[PDB]
RNA sequence: UUAUCCGGUAAAGCGAAUGAUUAGAGGUCUUGGGGCCGAAACGAUCUCAACCUAUUCUCAAACUUUAAAUGGGUAAGAAGC
RNA sequence: GGACAGAAACCUCCCGUGGAGCAGAAGGGCAAAAGCUCGCUUGAUCUUGAUUUUCAGUACGAAUACAGACCGUGAAAGCGG
RNA sequence: GUCUACGGCCAUACCACCCUGAACGCGCCCGAUCUCGUCUGAUCUCGGAAGCUAAGCAGGGUCGGGCCUGGUUAGUACUUGGAUGGGAGACCGCCUGGGAAUACCGGGUGCUGUAGGCUU
């Protein structure tokens, strides 16, 4: 009994989250937003793209967790069981009312809690993918077939970042290679000048 | 050779009974390490009410002392004394204090009374180094320095090389 | 019944139709609310 | 409608600023404050004691009465149709000079200073503040190289 | 393990305290009372007699608070003291009375009022206030600063503050915290007080030592023994400073010798030295290790 | 317009406080849970859990280190020097 | 760290920017204090005016600077109707 | 160059550790008779001068954390006013003006007031 998401669908309120002043919020639908092989060190995944919108809405848990199922499902039929890193980059946090009547009227007219939903900003990144560079178009058509269970327009972009990291993909073995990034799983670690010479010596030891 | 003004004394020896109740056996108690010491002891108030031990609130549970001095040397050597100056190096804390307890004081060299009977005590030790007071001087507090603490290693060393100690481990 | 509560809708015209002007200040401004021993002060001082 | 007391919605201008709680600076203490001088407002919430009223906050008026710790002054308060030179007691850390009027002060004491000076030698110079002129003709010397040519770069999506 | 509490963000929020504050030297919560004049006086200078007791001599000043610090208008010490008489014993009680009235009669002198507002010539240790006269300009009036001193009875704070209304300030107190002051039946006896004025409880104790061991005795006096200063002597000798300080209370500057420029410490490492330090500290570590490898 | 005071919205931030929140890493005996050699042993061994350390993804009208645009007072003289 | 002592009874050391407490709901504020413990006391008193707060710039309630006596406390500066 | 007493501005001053302190000063330090206060002269108060820089305190150092101040982020985000501009909308672009904050990369690590000393 669900309503519509045309209902939720513009980013209509000012943000309205689960906290001390708003109690009896449902649990969000979607509560897995890692999948896939998600203990993948940085160098064996370096491709990375990108499902960004291209408006400012809304989306609802259910319609995150629903685009998360039909990519996980095509990776998995395509790249393979542990070929892939599916990570949702947004976390539905705004709670949504709902009036319901049964005579009262418009009095008293505040709505409970009802679910959660994401707002979504202008070129905000909705989803990321981390394969091997050949599977490129697996990960082009699994964000595509995801598409289809958003509202609103949505486009896929393939970042020159290394994976799930800030660094570019071309400077990210050279950076490495000189000693600058140092791998500690699905992300990096920068090693800045400025601190105290010992780790420094550390590393190069 | 060393500064002179590096050597590790004693600053304050406490003697505490904890009987767990109020009353004559508080009162009981107190006189013995009373007796002891030649001092009047102070009683401590519980902070909080539990019905395991059947304690309240400001309720006199306790009964400890402080002795410093020469007489802290003596009730220390005579605490040591039924121990045969052996100790665990789990007894020595990471400041450079210490302790331990002992189950009768009829054993330190008092007198038994039937109508006193018998309790035991914790014997705490706290090492100090001339200059310590100024971690709580009243007009300029400052801290007491990092060169100038007492290691758990150093009042080991320091038990057993002054009293010949031994500490096994364990 | 129902009917609107509170509105400032065209209040700002209908003051500046008059203007909002500052008081007029004015030269030798009295001396009420001073400190009543300073004011004694001076009442003796001009009387002496 | 909304609660009529005094303090309500400051809950940030009375909040001490970040990392200057405590004891307050006794300068403000020590300062003097004449008759007549021009002095702002600014509520302070470690002291509750002569609290000005939010209304206040941040006006600047003139000190017409001055008593053991708090001086009294009169500010100008805009009500609905007019505006009021109503009087107020204000104890003294909320309330600190303003160089609005040292300003013009240094500025008289130059233009008499520059007045009494070159009087007697017969020039005239300018006393009024003139607003900014528009810029002069000038000479741009292209020291050399030619000036940089700049066209737009071609759009990428960052993001 | 255990949250580090001292964190990167535990400085970030941290907020430190006043230099005074955090050296301990100062209370300011007692200083906003004691320095702020009420501002319908209009910058009208409070006047604070300044005690401070350290371990080998004395400090009384008097101060007016300023914006840019507090003025020093007249300083006595207690070094000064064998210029007058007191050659040993700058830190006792007596020797608070001293400076005490030593920083008066130097005030007075300061501002021309030495005939005037003789006060106390003789000590007689019972209360007294100096009253201001007619005609004459009126008399010099100001608050005590024990500072962080825990004042009890029979406090050397309140020994000069004894001094300094004895030369002829008129400071408000009253006698309760003076030495001879009982707290079991409430009343001050002056004989007691002039005795710890007059040093004779330091007197009693050198007796009663020199009868009972004469080795403690060494240990505990022994600059006065150096000295040579006798017990039966120690009253006059006193006395003897109190009529020299009333008589020359002025002070004199030693001389400013000419220093031949010379630094006692380090001076402070530069950008270029500190940057090429580390620069060698990594070029010997990686020589170090590819010879060691 | 020129000077001089006030704000806590927009924006931005969680490697910063408070409240949320995701997933990788490295530690240890600080403890628990599934085991194992053991009379036992922090003697030893895989973990899985909580914990700590740097990180990483996303939020706040009743959060905020920062922090605008717009705007709100005062002054721009002979009631002065 | 220390007998019984255990997860928690009491004693000692170190760290400890307020993560506590200030009667209540919340906010602001507070570290030799506004908080914890003591000691002494009734300025929770008598009196006339001025001002702020919703404001009509009227009241009540509440609040702020002063003034005149009686006082309390503290060594004092001061603080307290 | 520097210290002490009283401070002003309240981290460029804090915090962790290490090194050096001529002299003076500040302390550490020695005792409880008196002043005074404690369970304990531990703290406090008092009387002192045998020893000691060991510690505090002073100065310096850390490709230190922090803090202050710059560049980058960026004319980005945001925004006063305007349009019979686009778009179904969500919103976006433009004209006229103003103009941020992270991360990241640099520089620095107390200035000074009164009085009195040491460096004869
Ligand atoms: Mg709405
Ligand atoms: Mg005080
Ligand atoms: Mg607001
Ligand atoms: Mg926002
Ligand atoms: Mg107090
Ligand atoms: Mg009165
Ligand atoms: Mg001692
Ligand atoms: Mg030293
Ligand atoms: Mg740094
Ligand atoms: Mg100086």
């Amino acid at each position: 009994g669900r309503r519509p998401a045309r209902c939720y669908r513009y980013c209509k309120n000012k943000p309205y989250p689960k906290s001390r002043f708003c109690r009896g919020v449902p649990d969000a639908k979607i509560r897995i937003f890692d999948l896939g092989r998600k203990k993948a060190k940085v160098d064996e995944f370096p491709l990375c793209g990108h499902m960004v919108s291209d408006e400012y809405e809304q989306l609802s848990s259910e319609a995150l967790e629903a685009a998360r199922i039909c990519a996980n499902k095509y990776m998995v039929k395509s790249c393979g069981k542990d070929g892939f890193h599916i990570r949702v980059r947004l976390h539905p946090f705004h709670v949504i009312r709902i009036n319901k009547m049964l005579q009262t009227g418009m009095r008293g007219a505040f709505g409970k809690p009802q679910g959660t939903v994401a707002r979504v900003h202008i070129g905000q990144v909705i989803m990321s993918i981390r394969t091997k560079l050949q599977n490129k178009e697996h990960v082009v058509e699994a964000l595509r077939r995801a598409k289809f269970k958003f509202p609103g327009r949505q486009k896929i972009h393939i970042s020159k970042k290394w994976g799930f990291t800030k660094f570019n993909a071309d400077e990210f073995e050279d950076m490495v290679a000189e000693k600058r990034l140092i791998p500690d799983g699905c992300g990096v670690k920068y090693i800045p000048n400025r601190g105290p010479l010992d780790k420094w010596r550390a590393l190069h030891s | 050779k060393e500064n002179p003004m590096r050597e590790l004394r004693i600053r304050k020896l406490c003697l505490n009974i904890c009987v767990g109740e109020s009353g004559d056996r508080l009162t009981r108690a107190a006189k013995v390490l009373e007796q002891l010491t030649g001092q009047t002891p102070v009683f401590s108030k519980a902070r909080y009410t539990v019905r395991s031990f059947g304690i309240r609130r400001n309720e006199k549970i306790a009964v400890h002392c402080t002795v410093r001095g020469a007489k802290a040397e003596e009730i220390l050597e005579k605490g040591l004394k039924v121990r045969e100056y052996e100790l665990r190096k789990n007894n020595f804390s990471d400041t450079g204090n210490f302790g331990f307890g002992i189950q009768e004081h009829i054993d330190l060299g008092i007198k038994y009374d039937p109508s006193i009977g018998i309790y035991g005590l914790d014997f705490y030790v706290v090492l100090g180094r001339p200059g310590f007071s100024i971690a709580d001087k009243k007009r300029r507090t400052g801290c007491i320095g990092a060169k100038h603490r007492i290691s758990k290693e150093e009042a080991m060393r320091w038990f057993q090389q002054k009293y010949d100690g031994i500490i096994l481990p364990g | 019944a129902k009917s609107k509560n509170h509105t400032t809708h065209n209040q700002s015209r209908k003051w500046h139709r008059n203007g909002i002007k500052k008081p007029r200040s004015q030269r030798y401004e009295s001396l009420k609310g001073v400190d009543p021993k300073f004011l004694r002060n001076m009442r003796f001082a001009k009387k002496h | 409608t909304n609660t009529k007391g005094k303090r309500r919605g400051t809950r940030y201008m009375f909040s001490r600023p970040f990392r200057k709680h405590g004891v307050v600076p006794l300068a403000t203490y020590m300062r003097i404050y004449k008759k007549g001088d021009i002095v702002d407002i600014k509520g302070m919430g470690t002291v509750q004691k002569g609290m000005p009223h939010k209304c206040y906050h941040g006006k600047t008026g003139r000190v017409y009465n001055v008593t053991q710790h708090a001086v009294g002054i009169v500010v100008n308060k805009q009500v609905k149709g007019k505006i009021l030179a109503k009087r107020i007691n204000v104890r003294i850390e909320h309330i600190k000079h303003s160089k609005s009027r040292d300003s013009f002060l240094k500025r008289v004491k130059e233009n008499d200073q520059k007045k009494k000076e070159a009087k007697e030698k017969g020039t005239w110079v300018q006393l009024k503040r003139q607003p900014a002129p528009p810029r002069e003709a000038h000479f741009v010397r292209t020291n050399g190289k030619e000036p940089e040519l700049l066209e737009p770069i071609p759009y990428e999506f960052m993001a | 393990f255990v949250k580090v509490v001292k964190n990167k963000a535990y400085f970030k929020r941290y907020q430190v305290k006043f230099r005074r504050r955090r050296e301990g030297k100062t209370d300011y919560y007692a200083r906003k009372r004691l320095v702020i004049q009420d501002k319908n006086k209009y910058n009208t200078p409070k006047y604070r007699m300044i005690v401070r007791v350290t371990n080998r001599d004395i400090i009384c000043q008097i101060a007016y608070a300023r914006i840019e610090g507090d003025m020093i208008v007249c300083a006595a010490y207690a070094h000064e003291l064998p210029k007058y008489g007191v050659k040993v014993g700058l830190t006792n009680y007596a020797a608070a009375y001293c400076t005490g009235l030593l920083l008066a009669r130097r005030l007075l002198n300061r501002f021309g009022m030495d005939k005037i507002y003789e006060g106390q010539v003789e000590v007689t240790g019972d209360e007294y206030n100096v009253e201001s006269i007619d005609g004459q300009p009126g008399a010099f009036t100001c608050y005590l600063d024990a500072g962080l001193a825990r004042t009890t009875t029979g406090n050397k704070v309140f020994g000069a503050l004894k001094g300094a209304v004895d030369g002829g300030l008129s400071i408000p107190h009253s006698t309760k915290r003076f030495p001879g002051y009982d707290s079991e039946s409430k009343e001050f006896n002056a004989e007691v007080h002039r005795k710890h004025i007059m040093g004779q409880n330091v007197a009693d104790y050198m007796r009663y030592l020199m009868e009972e061991d004469e080795d403690a005795y060494k240990k505990q006096f022994s600059q006065y023994i150096k000295n040579n200063v006798t017990p039966d002597m120690m009253e006059e000798m006193y006395k003897k400073a109190h009529a020299a300080i009333r008589e020359n209370p002025v002070y004199e500057k030693k001389p400013k010798r000419e220093v031949k420029k010379k630094r006692w410490n380090r001076p402070k490492m530069s950008l270029a030295q500190k940057k090429d330090r580390v620069a060698q500290k990594k070029a010997s570590f990686l020589r170090a290790q590819e010879r060691a490898a």
